[PDB]
């Protein structure tokens, strides 16, 4: 009398683990995107 | 480089 059917119970934990990414401009770079402008002597600039 | 024009 010993076989009994057993029963386990196995529990598991979670990893962190993070993913980057770099990205950057100019800070007038962005200034001239800002205007709607229809020349005004800034288009091979803008 | 930063050419704004010819006059």
């Amino acid at each position: 009398p010993a076989d009994q059917p057993v029963h386990n119970y196995m529990i598991k934990r979670l990893d962190r683990r993070s993913l980057n990414a770099a990205f950057s401009i100019a800070v007038e770079a962005l200034g001239l995107i800002s205007g709607e402008n229809l020349h005004i002597s800034s288009a091979m600039r803008l | 480089d930063a050419l704004l024009g010819t006059y």
